[PDB]
RNA sequence: GCCCCUAAGCGUGUGCUAAGUGGAAAAGGAUGUGCAGUCGCGAAGACAACCAGGAGGUUGGCUUAGAAGCAGCCACCCUUGAAAGAGUGCGUAAUAGCUCACUGGUCAAGUGAUUGUGCGCCGAUAAUGUAGCGGGGCUCAAGCACACCGCCGAAGCCGC
RNA sequence: ACCUCGAUGUCGGCUCGUCGCAUCCUGGGGCUGGAGCAGGUCCCAAGGGUUGGGCUGUUCGCCCAUUAAAGCGGCACGCG
C-alpha cells in the first residue's frame, strides 16, 4: 500500500477506480496496488 | 488502412478474379506460419493464395455472378486463384488439408455455380 | 404576518397588495383589527388579492 | 445499458410472475426473489423474453438497465440449469472431508476448523485433495468460496493453501 | 548558477511584480518553448535545476535557449539579529518573472520527447506553465 | 502553388472603446480592423471559434474573404495580438489585397532528415520573408538534410524556393546549422 | 437579510453541486459531472470481446565466459507478404517457452484524443469539550449561477 | 514590543494529573531483493502501560542490568 497523493497507470495495465472517494489504482503486479491518501 | 486502401484492394481483387480461371476458398484457422509458407510455395508455380477481409470481397463480388457465395464466408476464408489450369490447387489444399487435419475447405467456384465440399472433392478427383 | 397566514396570504403579498390598492393604514391599526376583527381583515385581505396583479414574475 | 438493449431469453420450462416492482423465479432448481430499482421499469415480451426499460437517459437510469438485465439473466439462467465451482487443496498434510451438511478442513491448524453450510447450497467431496460446490445463487456460491478461501493466506513460495480451478499464484523464491 | 559578471549597484529595492508580460511573449528562437502562467521569484539555482534537468533527459540531440537571466538581488540578515540597523548582505539573485513570459526554448525533432522534457522543466519550476509550439 | 480563400461571416463594430471591446471578448467574438489602401479603414468583429479553425486549417497565414453586411472583401491576415495566458485571439488586422499584387509574407520553415551520430540538429531561423503574390502564398518551407557532417552550415539563400517567389531577406542569414556533438566535459564546463 | 432562535419569500423562472463542498489552504493526481469547438476511424462493420496466425537469412555485427528480439552500442535493413517492431515487458546463466505489436472470422455503433470552460474529490495531522455555517438544522437547499417581483431592516429621510 | 514595572515569583526534584496522535509495545492489514524463524517499510488504531540505579543542581546526556516498551509533545518551558 503506497500511500501517496499521486497515483499512476505504472505499467500499461495497472487500473484506476473510485471507491468512496478514494481513487485507487490495482493491477495483478503486488506492488501496483496503492491508494491515494 | 484508408478507405483508399480497401477501394484499391477491392480493384486489385477484381482484376486478379477477372484474369483467373477459378477460385477456391478455404479456412486457415489452426494453420501454422510455416506450413503456410510452404505451401504457398508448393502453388506458387501456376496458383496464388491470398486473404482478404470478408465484406470487402462481398462487396467486390457485386460485379460478376460470384454473389451466391456471400454466406459461405461466414468464418475464415482464404481465397486462392488459379491462374493455371484449375485442379492443380485444388488437389494441393485438399491433401494439405487432409495431411494437417486442421484445414477445412469451405468451397470453390467453377462454371458460374456455387457447389458443396463434396462436389469439390469430386472436381478435384476428376 | 400571523393574521396574514391565517387568512392565507403571506406578509410580503399583503403589504405590496396594500399598497396597490392605495390604503393607508398602518401596522398599529391592522395589529388592533387582527385582535379586534377577523371581518376587518376578511374584507383586507380580498381588497388585496383583488388589487394584485395577474402574474408576479412579469418583467414590468 | 448496450447489453440492457438486448433482451434476455426465458427458456420454456421457467415461470416467471411479476407484481409492480417485485419479481420471482420459478423453476426446477427452485425458487428467488428480487426487489429492483425504483426509476426503471421491466416488461415481460410475449415471445418469451424479458425487456427492462429506463425511463431518461441520465446516470442512475444507464447505470441501472444493464444492472438489472444482467442480474435477471443470471437469475433465470442458474434457476434452470444451476451452478457449481469446484476447488483444489494443494500442500502436504492437507485433509478435507464432509460429514452431514458441515465440512471439516486439517490445514496444519493444531485444531480443526468447521464451517457451518448456509441454507440453499450444497458441497460434494470427490477427493480429499478437490472437491466441487454446487448452488442457485451466484451471491451465496461466490460468498462460500470467498469464505473457504479466505481460510489461508497467500503464499506466493510454495502455493501452500486454496485456490480455483485457474488460479494462477505468481512464483518468487529467496536465495537465502 | 547564473549570476551577472557585474552590477553598478549591489542592492535594490523590492522589485514590482504587476501587470502582463509585454516583451517576450512569443516563441521565436527554435520550435517549441515553455510559458508561465503566474507571478513568481524565479532563482539562478531553479534555473540551473531546470537546465540540467531539460539536458539529463533530451541526452544527444537538440539544444536549449533560456529567456531570462537572474541578476535581480535579494537580501537577507542572518538569523539572531534585531531587525533594522541596516540592509543585509544579498543571498540569491532571482529573476522576476511574469505571466505569459517564455522561460525555456527547445528544438528537438520528435512531438514524444520534446513534450517529454519541458514537463520535466515544468515538474521543477514553483509555478503553473504549459507547452508552446512555433505555431501561434 | 495556388490556394483557396476561406469564408466566414463578421459584423461591423456599433461601440468603440477598451468597455466594449473587452465586453465582446467576454462574450466570444474577436475585434478586428481592416485598413488599407483604399483609404478607408473599418473595424468589425468577428467569431473566435471559426477564426481559431481556419487559423489551425490554413496556418499562420491565409487568404481570406470578408463578409460585410452581404460585401465581398479581399484580405490577408497580416498582424495580430496573441493572450500570453489564455492563448486566446484578442486582435487582427487585416490588409485589403486584390488581386495581382506584390506582399511581404512571413513564412515557417521546417527541417527534417536523418542525422549522422556526430551530428548536432541547430536551428538559429525559422522564419522567413518572402515577396509573393495574394494567391501563391506558401504555409510551410521544408528542408531535407542527409549524412550531414562536420560543418554544414545551411544557408537560407541555398534553400530552393518555387517560381514566381523573392527571397526579401538577405543571402547571409543561416537557417540551419550542423555542428559536432556535443561532450559531457563541455556539458558540465558550460555554465560554471 | 427574508425556515426557526429573530423581522421579513419552507417566492417565481432557468441550470450546477453529492462533496454537508457550501461551512479553513497549495504544488500535484484522477474513465466524477455539465457546456462549447475540433479531428481519426465507423454499415466498404469501428472500439471491446470471443477461434486461429504471429516464422523462415534471423543466434544481425561489437562487447563479452555469455548476447540467441528482449546489460549495453549501430542500420535500427530486408523476404514470404495479412504481419513480424533489432521487439512494450513480466522468462530462463545462455537456449527453449508464456506473450504482444499489425493483421484475418462472428456479434453489432459509437469509439479515442488532446482544447477552453462552471462545479466538484483527494492531497488535510495537536493538545479542557463539538469548536473551521453563530446554533438547530438545510440537497423534498434553507447552497451556488442568472434574471423578476416584493418585504424586514438605524437615532438616515418624511409627518406632527 | 500589544497586555502585566501603585509586583504575572525563576530552572530543576517530590506529589498530583489531564489532553492530541506525527504510536514504544500490545491489536488488524498491503508489499519485498519476506525458503522458515528472524526482518524492512506503509496504513488503521489513544483502550492500557511505559524501569530502577551511578554521575552532575541539573534539563539533556554517558554508563550498569532487565522487561513489552522504558513515546513524542501541549497544559504560564503543567503545577512554591
Ligand atoms: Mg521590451
Ligand atoms: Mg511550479
Ligand atoms: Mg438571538
Ligand atoms: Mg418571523
Ligand atoms: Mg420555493
Ligand atoms: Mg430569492
Ligand atoms: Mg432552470
Ligand atoms: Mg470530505
Ligand atoms: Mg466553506
Ligand atoms: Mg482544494
Ligand atoms: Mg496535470
Ligand atoms: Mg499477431
Ligand atoms: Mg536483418
Ligand atoms: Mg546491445
Ligand atoms: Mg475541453
Ligand atoms: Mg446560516
Ligand atoms: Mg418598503
Ligand atoms: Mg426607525
Ligand atoms: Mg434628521
Ligand atoms: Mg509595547
Ligand atoms: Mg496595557
Ligand atoms: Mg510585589
Ligand atoms: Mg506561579
Ligand atoms: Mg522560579
Ligand atoms: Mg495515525
Ligand atoms: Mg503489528
Ligand atoms: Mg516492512
Ligand atoms: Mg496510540
Ligand atoms: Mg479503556
Ligand atoms: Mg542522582
Ligand atoms: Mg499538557
Ligand atoms: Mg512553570
Ligand atoms: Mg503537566
Ligand atoms: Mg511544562
Ligand atoms: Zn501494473
Amino acid at each position: 500500500m503506497k500511500v501517496n497523493p499521486s497515483v499512476k497507470p505504472i505499467c500499461d495495465k495497472c487500473r484506476v477506480i473510485r471507491r468512496h472517494g478514494r481513487v485507487m489504482v490495482i493491477c495483478s503486479d503486488p506492488r501496483h496496488k496503492q491508494r491515494q491518501g | 488502412m484508408a478507405k483508399a486502401d480497401k477501394a484499391t484492394a477491392v480493384a486489385d481483387i477484381a482484376e486478379q478474379f477477372k484474369a483467373s480461371t477459378a477460385t477456391v476458398v478455404t479456412e486457415y484457422r489452426g494453420l501454422t506460419v510455416a506450413n503456410l509458407a510452404e505451401l504457398r510455395r508448393a502453388l506458387g508455380d501456376s496458383a496464388t493464395y491470398t486473404v482478404a477481409k470478408n465484406t470487402l470481397v462481398k462487396r467486390a463480388a457485386s460485379e460478376a455472378g460470384i454473389e451466391g457465395l456471400d454466406e459461405l464466408f461466414a468464418g475464415p476464408t482464404a481465397i486462392a486463384f488459379v491462374k493455371g489450369e484449375a485442379v492443380d490447387a485444388a488437389k494441393a489444399i485438399k491433401k494439405f488439408a487432409k495431411d494437417n487435419k486442421a484445414l477445412v475447405i469451405k468451397g470453390g467456384y467453377m462454371d458460374g455455380k456455387a457447389l458443396s465440399v463434396a462436389d469439390v472433392e469430386k472436381i478435384a478427383d476428376l | 404576518n400571523a393574521a396574514a397566514r391565517a387568512n392565507d396570504i403571506t406578509y410580503n403579498r399583503l403589504i405590496q397588495g396594500l399598497k396597490a390598492a392605495g390604503v393607508e393604514v398602518d401596522r398599529k391599526n391592522l395589529a388592533e383589527l387582527a385582535v379586534s376583527d377577523p371581518a376587518a381583515f376578511t374584507a383586507l385581505v380580498d381588497v388585496a388579492r383583488a388589487a394584485l396583479p395577474e402574474d408576479v414574475n412579469a418583467p414590468s | 445499458s448496450r447489453i440492457g438493449k438486448q433482451p434476455v431469453p426465458v427458456p420454456s420450462g421457467v415461470d416467471v410472475t411479476i407484481n409492480g416492482q417485485n419479481l420471482s423465479v420459478k423453476g426446477p432448481k427452485g425458487t428467488l426473489t428480487l426487489d429492483v430499482a425504483e426509476p426503471i421499469s421491466v416488461s415481460r415480451a410475449e415471445d418469451g423474453a424479458i425487456v427492462v426499460t429506463r425511463p431518461d437517459d441520465e446516470r442512475r437510469s444507464r447505470s441501472l438497465h444493464g444492472l438489472s438485465r444482467t442480474l435477471i439473466a443470471n437469475l433465470v439462467t442458474g434457476v434452470t440449469e444451476g451452478y457449481t465451482q469446484k476447488m483444489e487443496i494443494f500442500g502436504v498434510g492437507y485433509r478435507v472431508q464432509l460429514k452431514g451438511q458441515n465440512l471439516e478442513f486439517a490445514l496444519g491448524y493444531s485444531h480443526p476448523v468447521l464451517i457451518e453450510a448456509p441454507e440453499g447450497i450444497t458441497f460434494a467431496v470427490e477427493s480429499p485433495t478437490k472437491f466441487s460446490v454446487s448452488g442457485i445463487d451466484k451471491q451465496k456460491v461466490g460468498q462460500i468460496s470467498a469464505v473457504i478461501r479466505r481460510l489461508r493466506r497467500p503464499d506466493p513460495y510454495k502455493g501452500k493453501g486454496v485456490r480455483y480451478e485457474g488460479e494462477q499464484i505468481r512464483r518468487k523464491v529467496g536465495k537465502t | 548558477m547564473l549570476i551577472p559578471r557585474k552590477v553598478k549597484h549591489r542592492k535594490q529595492h523590492h522589485p514590482e511584480q504587476r501587470g502582463i508580460a509585454s516583451g517576450g511573449t512569443s516563441v521565436s528562437f527554435g520550435d517549441y518553448g515553455i510559458q508561465a502562467l503566474e507571478h513568481a521569484y524565479i532563482t539562478n539555482r531553479q534555473i540551473e535545476s531546470a537546465r540540467i534537468a531539460i539536458n539529463r533527459h533530451i541526452k544527444r540531440g537538440g539544444k536549449v535557449w533560456i529567456n531570462i537571466f537572474p541578476d535581480r538581488p535579494l537580501t537577507k540578515k542572518p538569523a539572531e539579529t534585531r531587525m533594522g540597523s541596516g540592509k543585509g548582505s544579498p543571498e540569491w539573485w532571482v529573476a522576476n518573472v511574469k505571466p505569459g513570459r517564455v522561460l525555456f526554448e527547445l528544438s528537438y525533432p520528435d512531438e514524444k520527447t520534446a513534450r517529454d522534457a519541458l514537463t520535466r522543466a515544468i515538474h521543477k519550476l514553483p509555478i503553473k506553465a504549459r507547452i508552446v509550439t512555433r505555431e501561434e | 502553388t495556388a490556394n483557396i480563400p476561406n469564408k466566414l461571416t463578421a459584423n461591423v463594430r456599433t461601440r468603440t472603446g477598451k468597455g466594449a471591446s473587452r465586453q465582446a471578448r467576454r462574450d466570444g467574438k474577436v475585434p478586428a480592423v481592416l485598413y488599407g489602401h483604399g483609404t478607408d479603414p473599418q473595424h468589425l468583429e468577428l467569431n473566435a471559434r471559426d477564426f481559431a479553425a481556419v487559423l489551425r486549417s490554413h496556418g499562420t497565414n491565409a487568404i481570406l474573404t470578408l463578409d460585410i453586411e452581404g460585401t465581398e472583401q479581399l484580405a490577408l491576415t497580416k498582424a495580430l495580438d496573441v493572450h500570453p495566458i489564455r492563448r486566446n485571439i484578442q486582435h487582427a488586422d487585416l490588409l485589403v489585397v486584390q488581386r495581382g499584387e506584390k506582399v511581404t509574407v512571413e513564412v515557417t520553415v521546417l527541417v527534417e532528415g536523418d542525422a549522422t551520430p556526430g551530428t548536432l540538429v541547430t536551428q538559429d531561423a525559422n522564419t522567413i520573408e518572402i515577396e509573393a503574390e495574394a494567391l501563391s502564398i506558401p504555409e510551410q518551407l521544408t528542408v531535407s538534410v542527409e549524412g550531414v557532417e562536420a560543418g554544414t552550415q545551411i544557408t537560407a539563400g541555398q534553400i530552393s524556393l518555387p517560381e514566381g517567389v523573392n527571397l526579401i531577406s538577405d543571402p547571409e542569414l543561416l537557417v540551419v546549422n550542423v555542428v559536432e556533438a556535443p561532450s559531457a566535459e563541455a556539458l558540465e564546463e558550460e555554465g560554471a
